[PDB]
């Protein structure tokens, strides 16, 4: 029950690191993109472990950690659901996602703002994670509207573009 | 229809201010001119350490990039939410609850030693 | 589907309703209908946690297929016998599903020819 | 860099789809002044290109060599032990 | 669908930076040859998204159709359907053609470059993954449904057939 | 060939 | 206002790219742009004034029923999928009047150029402006465009903004 | 962007190499400086299709209405010039 | 042209034709590109609505 | 950015290769083809088909139990 | 509360007696101290409220706006040294001194456990309000804005006053702890339907609500940014709080008397949303912003259930941080450009790359992003009126759509598109006004994590 449910976690949690630094505790711009590149690629590795297991027997377990907001007889808890559709959905869009930041590495080289965009598409991820291992809907709709606003900004990411805006 | 002869004379004009102005925007070997950056003496090693090619120590070098990655980005917060899961969360009720194992017939139960009869006979053939 | 277009285009009190498959008398009409048997009775299904829909006759086929998967863990490529048994007796279920379908059909337009035999001895 | 601009005589048209062009306006009393502007596109590297059905072949003599070599290596330890 | 849908997007993504930021179709063609890698890739995934026997997307796309003519289901519904995945080939071939058949329609200075090691290794992954993902992930899922399997010689190959016609 | 980008003050 | 010869000008450009649009394939073009540009040869040489009109006013409903519905546009242009897509990257000149010394110091060289371009600019500026008020009607300017420099040393009224514009691709 | 910035030279020989193609100029009277209507003599509405032509090698498309006040193989390179800020 | 005296409150101010700013010249040198004005130009009663980013009133092919 | 193998972008022309880019790309395309052989010799049921779809025309009123016309 | 009564007067004398050159400092110093005290008054407990004296009380309620108000005062200081930067010092002092005892009156108001005591200084505030906008507005509006805010309030302050003293007469005590032990159940009548509006529009004029809002939109554009700030940010909740606490003595008579105040909110909230899509004033856009958000409020209080009620005081601290935010933010432009006019200076995502963040995190509150308390705040109140009318989850969520189109629009039509070339004069951003919109947002999105302190007593 620990390592699948701390592999489970590390997985959200690892995701988080290179946003966190991103308040100045390891300023290195030029190697963010690869640095964020390689927390997507350990992050997949990590949810292999807990998804193996769902293979091997099935196990599948909720962690309620954080008790949020209690309005009388509704407790919201921070609650994530690893189930088959977790389990089997975490790694292929971090997989993917590994894959496309590869590629922005190279067809976004030449942005000014390449660090900012890195930035954007790891908040998208984060919030998708969100919805996807949402146990309850609040929590869901947390995610749910998470990834709406990372779509309006990366949609005008050239805001000097009147199209781009609309 | 073309140019009067005032537009071209004003483009000409204007084409060698342009091109000048835009060859005010180069920057010289000097610039810019950057403050006194410290390097940490561990940066120095790996600079001075690998210099040349030596295609067979950068195998070694990535393994360092990615032990230090491994260690603080994984193995510290694997610590900390296991330490946090271990002693705060599994010690309330329900915070972490397991769907219970699926059980089948001819199995041996790993805490009370109870088995299971197996199926009955199976009228199956082949194919 | 191809009766469809028998009770769309065509006649409508020939076919079987789908939703109102067989309500004619019980077992009567083949002598000697037998019970078909259950392996998994009542605990066996609840406890490997099968689908509600799944346990519908071959849950001890289901069963036996899940004990190999369970066990060949890492070797998922193992075990493809044992899907084709589980998989062949659906498809003898489905067959059997889909006799009734003709049996009542047929019942349908023999019921009809007393219905007409009757209508016209005038 | 100084690039150098290949040599402009060339681009000859006839041999070329452009060619049949000029067999079509010449019915008419008019030529095509930029057939030798396009004819870069159908001669050289670009000349000919596969078909549909050849582009999804692509790779498949190796493919299939791999395949029949493989179900016989299998075969060899199928009925054998 | 994630991984083919994925892949068409940065191999079209590499044709979009080689033609100096052109997107038009109508501006391409020619380079089966030119990017044999990201040709290779771009037809793989296409043959993923049209549904190919045995390739990631026909141990889903497939059994769907499988499924949706086999059911009591909505008679328009099932045609649109089955007409929808005879027009994904008409779309899929027309990207093929368009942009890797034919004379090249782009201009003339153009740098068509292949060789980033970060762009290969992006489009080769997702490559391997476009092609085995299918088969991997239909065999480790747990069943969770009493899968149909017997029908008419005609309700198992729609898709097949549909698709290729 | 390094060329300078203008931008707007980014110290304060 | 447009004169007569631009107006069949411009729909003979217009006609080739929507032409080409339809016909995608270089070959085809050629073999389909050279009849439409025989249909102009055959009225280029009408003198009528009149009937030259009536046809080019069915030359432009000739066009519009037949246009494309998606006619190919250049991908910087008025409607093409990178117009604009740099106008981010296009700061102004006059903010690095404005930068601190301790990043101002970054360039030496850039910042003690500029003082000549302003000196150049400063000290012309009264000429610029004498100029201009003296090669214009009493009641005022009729028309765009600017007289250029006349003499030596003078650079044309209104130089700084067209010369110092930012570069099309800042970065 | 991985294009390489274009060289003032590099704009005039193509501008000609374009002009070299047509089978209605001259290849050996046309130059740097060769006018449409007062030199060469050549067709308006072959302007248009020479213009056409640039746009058709260099991308931008220029506008009809300085487009038309080109007629002169270096102006064309005068216009392409100043609008990619090519100054060497 | 006045808007019509209908009592609404519209004053003395010109009823200029309900063009989108997207049908002006784009190649026109403009000193506001972005809204397709000129520096005192008389501004539409609905600038705001018939900006680039809100209603457009192009002619369609169709 | 990368490598950079630096192919110079040439006029008109056909555009440069390199020996892996080819090797590569062709490698893959003999690997789905033989991907798509080799799963189809193995398990040709799952693109065809499972169980043989019995016609229910070709059978008789007797496995069926219906009682005779006649009562 | 004598705690922070006698403090906050005693920066009136540390206002007059400082350096000629300390003002602002002092003050400014000296308030956040306030603010930093006032943080013992959550010793809240879960079956009685913090009475302190026969004055004066501290429930669930009024600690959250109280602690918003005290931390409103230092924002107010830094936002007005611009304009009062070439202002003779005595008049400076006098423009602090009616900010601080703006403060005074709100406090005790907030506390007041008389409704009498609580309906003077709830009156009291026009008088420091008015002169802020009056003395020191900057158009010639402002003096036709006063006017209107102050015959508005007391227009419906004055049957407030009769109504008040009438039902003392009547129970006994306006003591609002009694009043939860003696409040007797209102009858039918048509004395009774007068009795409620009495007790009722007072508060609706300073929502305000839909109908009997145009003074906000002459008072909140032409006032100075210190008074838009508390204008939007504290005086429209005494509105909100005054309804909370006077509905227990109006039941069970709410249940009719409340359909006419609901259609003008749930209607006039989509109406007023989409007034803003079409403004060509950013100061009168925000404007219009807190009528369409103060919709919700009179909504919640009106259906009188547990989840309204918990929405109902979010909303208000929720609304309360934005909507001084983003009059900051406007005023920043002004002080540049010095036009209030939308369409004048664009792109300036360009020249002021930090200030466009702000602007973002601004209009995302705004538009009820969630986990921020805008979103708590807004969700609870449309869950409520859900079960109330489940056909009402049309208006408010058509009013989720147009408060989305105006907030974004907003970003849009200032931070995106092509800079203003004429305009040359946006310097960068003060350190005081980066300063300034850090502490409108941190605390605010701060309170998510821990947000049961703002969901008032039937938390
Ligand atoms: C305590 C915080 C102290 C602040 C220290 C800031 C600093 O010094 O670093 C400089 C830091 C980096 O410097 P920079 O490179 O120059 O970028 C500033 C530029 O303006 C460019 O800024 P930008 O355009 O890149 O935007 C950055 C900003 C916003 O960027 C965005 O992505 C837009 C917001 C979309 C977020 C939607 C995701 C869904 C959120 C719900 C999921 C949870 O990022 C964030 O707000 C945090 C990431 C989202 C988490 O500056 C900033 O990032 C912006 C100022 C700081 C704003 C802090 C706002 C969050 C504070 C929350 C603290 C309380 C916890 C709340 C928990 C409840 C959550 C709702
Ligand atoms: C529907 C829900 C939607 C929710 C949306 C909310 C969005 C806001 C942002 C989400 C924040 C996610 C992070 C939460 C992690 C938990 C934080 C925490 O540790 O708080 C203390 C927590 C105990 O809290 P608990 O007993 O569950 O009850 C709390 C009642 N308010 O844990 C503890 O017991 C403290 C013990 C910590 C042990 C670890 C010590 C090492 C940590 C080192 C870090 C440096
Ligand atoms: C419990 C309350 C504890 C806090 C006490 C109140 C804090 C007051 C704010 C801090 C003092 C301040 O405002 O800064 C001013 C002062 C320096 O100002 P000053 O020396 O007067 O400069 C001009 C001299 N000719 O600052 C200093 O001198 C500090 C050294
Ligand atoms: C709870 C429900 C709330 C309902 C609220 C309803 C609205 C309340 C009234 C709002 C009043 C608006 C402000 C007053 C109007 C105004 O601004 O003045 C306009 C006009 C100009 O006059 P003046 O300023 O003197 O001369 C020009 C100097 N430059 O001024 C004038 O010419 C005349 C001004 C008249 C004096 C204003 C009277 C205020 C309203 C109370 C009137 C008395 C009520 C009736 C009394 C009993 C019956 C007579
Ligand atoms: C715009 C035009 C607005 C027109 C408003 C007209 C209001 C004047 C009419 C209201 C009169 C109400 C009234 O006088 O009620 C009398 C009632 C007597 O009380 P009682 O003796 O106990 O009755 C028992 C009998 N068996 O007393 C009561 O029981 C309750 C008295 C409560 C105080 C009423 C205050 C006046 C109501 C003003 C309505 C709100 C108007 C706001 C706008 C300002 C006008
Ligand atoms: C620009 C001005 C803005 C300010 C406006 C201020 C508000 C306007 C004044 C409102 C006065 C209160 C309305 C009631 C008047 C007195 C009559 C009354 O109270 O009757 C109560 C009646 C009891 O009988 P019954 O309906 O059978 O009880 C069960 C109901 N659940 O129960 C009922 O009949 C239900 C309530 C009836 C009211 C119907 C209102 C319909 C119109 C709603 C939109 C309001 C339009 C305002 C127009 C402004 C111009
Ligand atoms: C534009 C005008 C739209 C408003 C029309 C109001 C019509 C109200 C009505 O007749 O009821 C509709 C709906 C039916 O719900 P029902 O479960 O059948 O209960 C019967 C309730 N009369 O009553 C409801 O239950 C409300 C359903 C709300 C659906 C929201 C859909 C949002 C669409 C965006
Ligand atoms: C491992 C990864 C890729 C380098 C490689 O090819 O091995 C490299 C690229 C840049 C590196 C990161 C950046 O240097 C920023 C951080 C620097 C500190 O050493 C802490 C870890 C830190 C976050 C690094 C972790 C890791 O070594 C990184 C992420
Ligand atoms: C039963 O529900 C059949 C539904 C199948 C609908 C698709 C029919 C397609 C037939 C195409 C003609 C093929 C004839 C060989
Ligand atoms: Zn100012």
């Amino acid at each position: 029950m620990n390592m699948f449910s701390s592999l489970s976690l590390v997985t959200l949690l690892l995701l988080t690191m290179p946003i966190m630094m991103m308040s100045f505790n390891t300023y290195k711009p030029s190697n963010y993109p690869l640095y964020v590149k390689t927390a997507i690629s350990y992050a997949f590795i990590t949810s292999m472990i807990p998804t193996m297991m769902f293979i091997h027997s099935g196990q599948e377990l909720i962690i309620s950690n954080w008790h949020w907001l209690t309005i009388q007889t509704l407790k919201l808890s921070l609650s994530f659901k690893m189930d088959y559709f977790s389990m089997m959905f975490i790694p292929v869009a971090l997989f993917v996602t590994w894959s496309i930041m590869e590629f922005s590495m190279w067809y976004m080289y030449s942005d000014p703002n390449i660090n900012k965009f890195f930035k954007y598409l790891l908040l998208f991820l984060i919030t998708m994670l969100i919805l996807v291992t949402a146990n309850n809907l609040f929590q869901l709709f947390i995610g749910w509207e998470g990834v709406g606003i990372m779509s309006f900004l990366l949609i005008g990411w050239w805001y000097g573009r009147a199209d781009a805006n609309t | 229809s073309g140019y009067t002869p005032e537009e071209k004379l004003r483009l000409q004009q204007l084409r060698e201010l342009r091109r000048r102005w835009l060859k005010d925007q180069e920057l010289s070997p000097r610039e810019p001119v950057l403050p006194p950056q410290r390097v940490s003496p561990v940066e120095r090693f790996w600079n001075k350490f690998l210099q040349d090619g030596a295609l067979w120590k950068n195998v070694i070098y990535k393994t360092y990039r990615h032990s230090i990655f491994a260690f603080t980005h994984v193995l510290i917060p694997v610590w900390i939410i296991h330490y946090y899961l271990k002693y705060h969360v599994t010690t309330k009720p329900y915070t972490i609850v397991e769907k219970k194992p699926r059980i089948f017939p001819g199995d041996t139960i790993l805490e009370t030693g109870e088995v299971i009869p197996p199926m009955k006979e199976f009228p199956d053939q082949h194919h | 589907g191809a009766h469809l277009a028998r009770r769309y285009l065509g006649d409508a009190s020939v076919e079987p309703d789908p939703l109102r498959m067989p309500t004619f008398p019980p077992d009567y009409g083949f002598p000697e209908r037998k019970e078909r048997e259950m392996v998994a009775t009542q605990q066996e299904m609840n406890d490997a946690q099968l689908v509600l829909q799944q346990r519908d006759y071959c849950a001890h086929y289901l069963i036996r297929f899940l004990k190999c998967k369970r066990d060949s863990f890492p070797n998922f490529l193992a075990c493809k016998h044992e899907r084709h048994d589980w998989d062949y007796c659906e498809h003898l279920d489905y067959v059997k599903r889909m006799k009734e379908f003709e049996r009542e059909r047929r019942l349908l337009q023999r019921k009809k020819r007393r219905e007409q035999r009757e209508a016209d001895m005038a | 860099s100084k690039m150098e601009l290949p040599d402009y005589k060339q681009w000859k048209i006839e041999g070329t789809p452009l060619e049949t062009v000029q067999e079509k306006l010449a019915a008419r009393g008019l030529r095509d002044p930029w057939g030798r502007n396009e004819a870069w596109r159908y001669m050289g590297g670009f000349a000919n290109n596969v078909s549909f059905v050849g582009a999804l072949l692509k790779g498949f003599k190796w493919g299939f060599a791999a395949f029949v070599v493989a179900i016989g290596a299998e075969y060899y330890l199928e009925s054998q032990k | 669908h994630a991984f083919f849908k994925a892949m068409l997007f940065m191999c079209s993504g590499s044709i979009i930076h080689s033609l100096n930021d052109e997107q038009d179709i109508r501006k391409m063609g020619g380079l089966f040859k030119a990017m044999p890698f990201t040709t290779t890739a771009l037809i793989v995934g296409s043959l993923a998204l049209t549904g190919m026997p045995f390739l990631t997307g026909f141990y889903s796309k497939d059994l769907i159709i499988e499924a949706a003519n086999t059911s009591y289901t909505n008679a328009w519904a099932l045609l649109m359907t089955l007409i929808a995945t005879s027009f994904t080939a008409i779309y899929s071939t027309r990207i093929i053609f368009f942009a890797l058949l034919g004379q090249p329609r782009f201009p003339t200075l153009v740098n068509i470059n292949e060789n980033n090691p970060l762009l290969i290794n992006s489009i080769k992954r997702l490559l391997i993954g476009s092609l085995f993902a299918g088969y991997i992930i239909s065999n480790n899922i747990p069943p969770t449904t009493i899968p149909q399997m017997t029908m008419p010689y005609y309700l198992k190959t729609t898709a097949l057939i549909v698709t290729i016609l | 060939k390094r060329l300078f980008i203008i931008k707007p003050s980014g110290f304060y | 206002y447009l004169t007569h010869q631009q107006k069949v000008l411009r729909l003979y450009k217009r006609a080739l790219r929507h032409l080409e649009s339809w016909c995608i394939h270089r070959d085809k073009y050629r073999y389909f742009a050279c009849l439409l540009r025989a249909r102009f040869d055959e009225h280029k040489n009408e003198k009528d004034m009149v009937k030259a009109t009536q046809l080019l006013r069915e030359a432009e409903e000739e066009f519009w029923h037949g246009q494309h519905p998606q006619p190919y546009i250049f991908p910087e242009s008025p409607g093409g999928t990178s117009y604009e897509r740099y106008e981010c990257y296009k700061v102004p000149e006059w903010c690095l009047d404005d930068w601190h010394p301790s990043e101002k110091a970054m360039y030496p060289d850039y910042f003690a150029k500029r003082e000549q371009w302003k000196k150049l600019r400063r000290e012309s500026w009264e000429r610029e402006v004498k100029q201009l008020q003296e090669e214009t009607p009493v009641g005022g300017p009729r028309t765009e465009a600017l007289p250029p420099a006349r003499k030596q040393g003078d650079l044309p009224p209104l130089w700084w903004h067209i010369v110092t514009r930012p570069r099309e691709r800042p970065m | 962007s991985d294009a390489p910035p274009l060289t003032l030279e590099g704009i005039k020989d193509r501008v000609l190499y374009v002009l070299k193609l047509y089978d209605k100029i001259d290849p050996e009277k046309l130059s740097v400086n060769s006018h449409f209507m007062k030199d060469l003599g050549l067709d308006s509405l072959d302007q248009v299709e020479i213009i056409m032509a640039m746009e058709d090698e260099f991308g931008f498309e220029i506008p009809d209405i300085d487009a038309e006040k080109l007629m002169c193989p270096q102006e064309i390179v005068d216009y392409i010039a100043d609008k990619k800020d090519v100054y060497e | 042209e006045p808007y019509p005296d209908d009592g609404t409150g519209y004053g003395d101010y010109p009823k200029l034709p309900d063009r989108s700013q997207q049908e002006r010249d784009p190649w026109y040198d403009w000193d506001h590109p972005d809204l397709r004005l000129n520096w005192g130009e008389p501004m539409h009663w609905d600038l705001d609505m018939y900006i680039r980013n809100r209603v457009d009133t192009s002619p369609t092919p169709v | 950015a990368g490598g950079g193998a630096h192919i110079e972008p040439r006029y008109r022309q056909f555009p440069q290769l390199t020996r892996s880019q080819v090797i590569q790309a062709e490698f893959f395309s003999a690997t789905m083809w033989f991907w798509i052989l080799w799963r189809f010799w193995h398990d040709s049921d799952a693109v065809l088909g499972h169980f043989p779809y019995p016609d229910p025309s070709q059978w008789t009123d007797e496995e069926l139990g219906i009682p005779p016309d006649d009562e | 509360m004598l705690k922070y009564i006698i403090p906050t007067i005693m920066l009136m004398p540390l206002t007059w007696l400082s350096k000629n050159n300390m003002i602002w400092v002092n003050s400014t110093a000296h308030s956040l101290l306030i603010s930093f005290t006032s943080l013992l008054l959550m010793n809240q407990f879960g079956d009685n409220s913090l009475n302190f004296s026969l004055l004066f009380f501290s429930d669930s309620l009024s600690t959250p706006l109280l602690i918003l108000t005290m931390w409103l005062l230092p924002l107010m200081l830094m936002a007005s040294q611009h304009h009062l930067s070439k202002e003779n010092l005595t008049r400076k002092k006098l423009f602090i001194t009616m900010l601080i005892s703006l403060q005074l009156f709100l406090i005790m108001t907030f506390t007041a456990m008389e409704l009498i005591l609580f309906y003077i200084l709830f009156e009291a505030t026009l008088v420091p309000t008015l002169i802020i906008i009056t003395r020191w507005g900057n158009q010639t509006e402002r003096l036709n804005a006063g006017l209107y805010f102050l015959f508005y309030t007391l227009a419906g302050s004055l049957p407030l006053l009769v109504a008040l003293i009438y039902i003392q007469n009547t129970v006994g005590s306006l003591n609002f702890l009694m009043l939860q032990y003696w409040v007797q159940p209102v009858h039918n009548s048509w004395s009774n339907v007068f009795m409620w509006l009495a007790c009722m529009m007072a508060f609706m004029v300073k929502m305000p609500l839909y109908g009997l809002h145009l003074w906000l939109p002459k008072a909140h554009v032409e006032a100075p940014i210190a008074g838009s700030m508390v204008l939007a940010a504290v005086l429209l909740k005494l509105g909100g709080y005054g309804m909370l606490r006077i509905t227990l003595i109006l039941n069970p008579m709410t249940d009719f008397m409340a359909y006419p105040f609901i259609m003008l909110s749930l209607w006039g909230m989509i109406m007023t949303s989409s007034i803003c899509l079409r403004q060509t004033d950013l100061k009168s856009l925000i404007a219009y912003s807190s009528v369409s958000h103060m919709a919700l409020v009179i909504v919640a209080i009106l259906i009188q259930t547990p989840w309204s009620y918990m929405g109902a005081t979010a909303l208000m601290i929720a609304h309360g941080l934005t909507s001084s935010m983003l009059f900051c933010l406007a005023n920043s432009n002004y002080e540049r450009i010095h036009s209030r006019t939308m369409i004048l200076a664009r792109g300036l995502q360009t020249l002021l790359p930090l200030m466009a963040t702000w602007w973002l995190l601004a209009s995302l509150t705004n538009l009820a992003l969630p986990p921020t308390i805008n979103l708590i705040g807004e969700l609870f109140v449309v869950m409520s009126t859900f079960s109330w009318s489940n056909i009402t989850i049309i208006l408010m969520g058509v009013n989720m759509v147009i408060t989305a189109l105006y907030s974004l629009y907003m970003l849009i039509m200032t931070q995106r598109g092509k800079y203003t070339y004429h305009i040359n004069n946006i310097s960068p951003s003060f350190t005081r006004e980066n300063a300034l919109m850090s502490l409108h947002i941190l605390p605010l999105l701060l309170l998510t994590l821990n947000p049961k302190i703002i969901l008032g007593p039937l938390y």
